């Protein structure tokens, strides 16, 4: 029931206190792009928010949008290169992940 | 290449649409 499977962690620098940076889990279809998953990890976090205390809430989840996050993945040389929204997940595999093991994304809220 | 470390049964779901393009994207929560 699904495609390419991957591991969103929290950015290793760019993460605050009060910022949620969960490590999430998911799978999606190859041709789903880096904003898909933007928008994903905005969505999941303003459900979560809907029961959550409610102090430093940022997601209002009617107009959660790929613009909230931005996505990276380690390079071998070390970068942490910023993706393009309009990178496929199938793309990003095949030009910069290149293991044959569930992609490793990071994420920072924007920014 | 699939996760080992989650547990499958937790399994949900997320339409997400980007323009005219939606996706399923499934999360799971760590075993």
């Amino acid at each position: 029931a699904s495609e390419i499977e991957l591991v969103f962690r929290p950015h290793p620098t760019l993460m605050e206190k009060d910022d949620s940076a969960q490590t999430r889990y998911i799978k999606t279809s190859g041709n789903a792009t880096v904003d898909h998953l933007s928008k994903y990890l905005a969505v999941r976090l303003a459900l979560e928010e809907l029961r959550s205390k409610g102090e430093s809430n940022q997601m209002n989840l009617d107009t959660a949008s790929e613009k909230q996050y931005t996505i990276y993945i380690a390079t071998a040389s070390g970068q942490f290169t910023v993706l393009d929204g309009s990178f496929s997940l199938e793309l990003v595999s095949e030009k910069y992940w290149k293991v044959n093991k569930p992609m490793e994304l990071y994420y920072a809220p924007t920014k | 290449p699939r996760l080992k470390n989650v547990d499958r049964s937790t399994a949900q779901q997320l339409a997400v649409t980007v323009g005219n393009v939606t996706v399923i994207i499934t999360d799971f929560k760590e075993k």
